[PDB]
């Protein structure tokens, strides 16, 4: 029914598009991709995948800029300039904008005046411009009329915010700190050479390494409760993908147990956020977690409460896939609030 | 003496001033540095390094545009565009160009516009080009060339040893492979690249990549123009590399035959480049190599009595700085005006 | 029709019984299971895999000396000395042998005094042994035969295309270098061990190791005795393999004309084993890939006529126990005691 | 001066023989070391270590058991039960039970049995009969006569400790929960298989591995006054070397700020701790504390205080060589102590 573009073939991108095609009967109709290498680059990274692995399905080169999916067609375009994509051309009605660059209304708006209708960032704002939403938490906020530019938050913050919620919302949050060794990314350097961040600039593959991160207080764009009260850094490890959160925030209420704080989850987890929360009781490793479909889970065993008011917790999500599921309820949502 | 310039302080670029730091008494002198980053960068990185380990030696950024290292002191500027870099005011004798773009006649090039003398290209130059590898043929330079390639990090290990090989059982044909540590040029997560393989996660595979070593071993040693060939396999290494060479000799020979000839060279002509290793080790045991070709005597095995396979170490980026150096060591003697 | 017990539950044990999990209408019939470990483990671990990744089947703990799935209960037992285990108490027909211990004829046998009646070896066979690969001699096997190896995941692979190249083009003499994954066997820290290279890091290193693959080809392919030889290189990577072959032929030959002879029989004969892929891949991209060996075409190369090199990947995990699960599911037919 | 028996030539006892031989002129002597490989197996790896790099000196194969460091011998045998050991003959002083199986009273006393003098357990014991001891916290506890079976921590615990200490002794330590993202270990698995922790039996190289960890509530046994306050998990992450901790104690003292929280380190670092904790501003990773003779050392630009009362602190130490280091400490005691 709506026409989908998807400008930035990378991971998340391409997580997209396959998280889009074994679907239901999604709304979505991705119909471009804006991937500055042709058909070829555009089509092999998407049938071969080092974390996916291969794709299930015909993927064939028709044209010399059409690729198609089990017949279906996918028209490719590529241009580093949004004004010179042809949006308005084919009729573009939502666009993922998942380079990371394009961030900040200015930006992420050329795409409007290309011709797009409307504008999702894969990643958070550039700054003060556009709202943030998190399936789960806060997306009913989202209506049309409402802003034609928005932001699916962080894959951090996407994992936080969900079982920030239940605590808070069942036990009050006086405020705490946390922390999340994360797969490393794209943004980090190989092997050591220049980058603006000298932690980045390490070896991705070699060093623990520890990276600012907003995902902490981003929190609170979905839950104003919060604003100001959570707070933390974040750790690099030689793992291609899937990681953790540990959260440690001293609560408010009594002095509830451990295993009791689960309930909670698990309550809320088979209730209002069947699809996004989840716990799991069986002690696995990050690997067990590839392609979750759970913005994220709880690792029980792992729960525990120190001194009553002080409760902690860690969670498991897949930063490709889940937030790229994710990423896809949310152009959903749009969809299904479309005149 | 020789002033000197580093474009492009990356791995080579700064495997190679710390290669240098060490030597003694050396003709070169390093007075700028040349680098898409700024002069934190620039410290920092030749400071603490992910594979050489922190360099023993008090590294501070003193200046807006300057470095100092033991209280040498060194400029840093960055012009992505070679032609602005004041070489000429500087009087920049000969220029270290490690970017791994400049490696053609127009590119390394645009480094004698800037004023710079002679431009001393750490990569297989591209085109036509004086390439010289250090113990295989650098007697052919002359203060005449303005811009040679010190070849690749491959073929300055291949090279040494092929010579040794050939020049003593002739070789008639043969192929290799070289199950190389990943670099730069890899990506770190399946992302666009020219080359589909390169472009796939870099730590997760073996990425079959084609390597010029193969042939660019007859740019220096004439006779086997057309006579070897091999690919190359990326794994999941940092760094150090092996090559797996496998030739055809005339002279009918057997496994012990060979590698003596080895160690003679290793201890005479070649010292200082080859050498030989019995004690069974493996990749990490060769880091800070200062030789170019390590040969694994042990594996070596020969076949019919005429097919040879040769298995051999090298640090791609240590060994390989280290014939830089030695190269450009060699350009400021035997230098006129 | 053929009761089966896996015997040492580890990666071509359970990589085995998932092998045949997907398997239709299977003369083989797995009924139970011995590991050193509990049936937690047996359970988990047949569940979770970090390189198969979840099994795609309800698995649950269903007894005290069992477990469930989908339903078809199977027996989990732990004795360290087979002797114990109850083969001819369940009337154990075959074992799969998969535990790395017993390889030898005296090893092997005190599953037959269990009172199982065969013994499948899912590894090279020390000693006399019936060695067949599926695909270069399944043939030579008979009923008769009640220990047989099903050769080591590299002979696997490179026996198939081997027996295509000499039966075609003549093989003389060649070595060859694989390049593998890591394996239990390795320490994942510098710890003691009797290969002092396999006793290194094997997350850090390029390990050079020994493989019988090499002789072990003879072992399948009469002909070749003596002809063949290799070392193999372990680097950072769980799973799939390559091997780098470089024979010299009579009949002199070129690129294509070799790549086409494989496709030609890959088609034919190998259909199912052999198999060929232009489109430039990596490791990562050969998991579960049920054939024994896979060409990779764009890397294949000639030199003088005469000496071929060709690459070939190959999951030293599923697609061996594809072959393991092959074999036995031959031996349940062209049975008759 | 004082002769030292090494049982268990792996990683921590290689690592201590290293440690102890370029060291000024340590009172110890290491004359024997019990590895069940022989000489050739024991010099190999003493030679060539992928993870400290070839060791710098003429290592010998005298005899066929008794190789030599640079001219001094050092006799070799090997047996699994300590019984049969040449304590006795050889007039075995000191013992580093390096191990990890011989952990409890009756197990690592075997050694005094067989004629060794005094035993140092270079792991947290099983026990409760013997001392933990953690070199700049509460070393001076021991003096001769007091038990002659010690255990020198854990190598988390001998890096939190101390700082943790710094915290609790001028700022008060309410009680807190705890993270370590750690280095694998040689007690996981290289690939999945068999393990009495389903977490250690998966791909040490290839998962974040969440494990228990009691170094947390051990610190109690070198700090008293903090007995049953901190707890924490553990996560295993593909990086042969380096770990660092997450300590998240809520404090008692007023609602100090962050940079104030440091300039206690840094006091107490140049001053009583000087040789164990210190602080390093410069923003690094793991990598870059390889060989790190400090038993801690916490990134300043990390620290963070968020409600006041709550701190969040985060070290570096390298679990090989440092606690190694410190290994070398504990019995550099014991002979200065010694009639
Ligand atoms: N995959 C993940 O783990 C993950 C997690 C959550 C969110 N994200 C977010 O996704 C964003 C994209 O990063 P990535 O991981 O996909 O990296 P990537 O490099 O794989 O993807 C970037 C893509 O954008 C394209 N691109 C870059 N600049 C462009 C421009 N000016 N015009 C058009 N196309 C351009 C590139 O060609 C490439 O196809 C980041 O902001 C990241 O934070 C990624
Ligand atoms: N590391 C090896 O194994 C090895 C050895 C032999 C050959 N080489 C050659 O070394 C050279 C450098 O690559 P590397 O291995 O150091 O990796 P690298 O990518 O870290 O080095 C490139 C560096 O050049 C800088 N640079 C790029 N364009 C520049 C410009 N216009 N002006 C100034 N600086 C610029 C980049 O910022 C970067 O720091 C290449 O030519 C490569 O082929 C690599
Ligand atoms: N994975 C490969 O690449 C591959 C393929 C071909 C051949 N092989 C060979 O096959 C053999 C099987 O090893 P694997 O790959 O399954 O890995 P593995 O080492 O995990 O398998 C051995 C398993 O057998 C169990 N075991 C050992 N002794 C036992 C006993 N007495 N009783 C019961 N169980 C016992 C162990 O606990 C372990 O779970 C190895 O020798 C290996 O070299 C491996
Ligand atoms: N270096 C580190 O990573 C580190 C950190 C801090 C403390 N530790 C502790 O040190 C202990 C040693 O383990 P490791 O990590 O060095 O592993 P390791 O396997 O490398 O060391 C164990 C050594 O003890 C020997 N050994 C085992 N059982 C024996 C027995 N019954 N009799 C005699 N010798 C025996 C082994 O042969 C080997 O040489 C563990 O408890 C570990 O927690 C190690």
């Amino acid at each position: 029914k709506l026409k989908v573009a998807i400008n930035g073939f990378g991971r998340i991108g391409r997580n997209f598009l396959r998280c889009w095609h074994g679907r239901k009967d999604s709304p979505l109709d991705v119909v471009v991709v804006n991937d500055s290498g042709g058909v070829k680059s555009a089509t092999h990274l998407l049938k071969y995948d080092s974390i996916l692995g291969t794709f299930k399905a015909d993927v064939k080169i028709i044209d010399n800029e059409t690729f198609s999916i089990d017949g279906k067609p996918i028209k490719v375009v590529s241009n580093r300039d949004p004004l010179k994509l042809p949006w308005a051309e084919l009729g573009i009605d939502i666009v993922i904008e998942g380079t990371g660059v394009f961030v900040d209304g200015p930006g992420a708006g050329k795409h409007i005046q290309a011709g797009a209708k409307k504008v999702i960032i894969t990643a958070p704002a550039k700054g003060s411009d556009i709202p943030t939403y998190v399936v789960g938490v806060n997306e009913k906020d989202y209506g049309h009329d409402v802003a034609n530019i928005i932001s699916n938050a962080s894959c951090t913050t996407n994992c936080l915010a969900p079982f920030v919620k239940v605590l808070d919302e069942e036990l009050g949050i006086v405020k705490g700190t946390m922390t999340t060794t994360h797969s490393y990314t794209g943004d980090q350097r190989l092997l050591d050479a220049s980058h603006r961040d000298l932690r980045r600039a390490r070896a991705a593959a070699l060093n623990i390494v520890p990276t600012s991160t907003g995902a902490a207080k981003a929190v609170s764009l979905v839950l104003p409760q919060l604003k100001g009260k959570l707070n933390g850094i974040a750790l690099r490890v030689p793992t291609p993908n899937v990681s953790v959160v540990d959260l440690v925030v001293n609560i408010e209420k009594v002095g509830v147990t451990a295993e009791d704080v689960n309930n909670a989850f698990r309550k809320a987890a088979a209730g209002p956020l069947k699809g996004v929360l989840d716990v799991c009781d069986i002690p696995l490793v990050s690997v067990d977690f590839r392609c979750s479909d759970f913005s994220s889970t709880i690792d029980s065993s792992l729960t525990m409460v120190m001194g009553g008011d002080m409760v902690k917790v860690v969670a498991w999500y897949d930063n490709e896939w889940g937030y790229s599921q994710r990423v896809v309820d949310l152009a959903d949502l749009v969809a299904n609030k479309w005149p | 003496k020789l002033k000197v310039a580093i474009n492009g302080f990356g791995r080579i670029g700064r495997n190679f001033l710390r290669c240098w730091h060490g030597r003694k008494d050396s003709p070169l002198d390093v007075v700028v540095i040349n680098d898409t980053g700024g002069v934190k960068q620039a410290s920092h990185l030749l400071k603490y390094d992910s594979i050489l380990g922190t360099f023993d030696a008090d590294v501070k950024t003193a200046g807006d545009s300057a470095i100092s290292v033991d209280g040498k002191v060194i400029k840093v500027v960055s012009d992505r565009n070679p032609v602005n870099l004041p070489w000429g005011d500087m009087g920049i004798d000969l220029v270290i160009e490690g970017t791994g773009v400049f490696v053609d006649r127009d590119g390394a090039g645009k480094h004698l516009q800037a004023g710079a003398k002679k431009v001393l290209i750490t990569a297989p130059g591209k085109g036509d080009i004086p390439t010289y590898v250090v113990g295989v043929n650098e007697e052919g330079y002359t203060h005449a060339d303005t811009i040679i390639s010190n070849a690749s990090c491959t073929t300055n290990c291949l090279a040494p040893f092929v010579k040794v090989l050939d020049q003593k059982f002739g070789i008639i044909k043969g192929t290799m492979t070289t199950t190389h540590s990943y670099t730069g040029d890899q990506r770190l997560l399946d992302a666009s690249h020219r080359d589909l393989r390169r472009a796939r996660a870099a730590c997760l595979n073996i990425v079959p990549t084609s390597t010029g070593a193969a042939k660019a071993v007859a740019l220096v040693l004439p006779n086997l123009k057309g006579k070897l060939n091999g690919i190359a396999l990326r794994v999941p290494t940092p760094n150090v590399s092996v090559v797996d060479l496998v030739v055809q000799v005339s002279k009918k020979t057997f496994a012990e035959e060979v590698n003596a000839a080895f160690r003679e060279s290793a201890d005479n002509e070649l010292k200082g480049i080859l050498s030989v290793c019995d004690e069974p080790l493996v990749s990490i045991d060769f880091r800070c190599t200062d030789v170019s070709s390590t040969i694994d005597s042990s594996l070596t095995m020969v076949m019919g009595d005429d097919m040879v396979k040769v298995i051999a170490w090298y640090d791609n980026e240590w060994g390989y700085s280290q014939r830089v150096v030695d190269l450009a060591d060699i350009v400021a003697n035997k230098w006129q005006a």
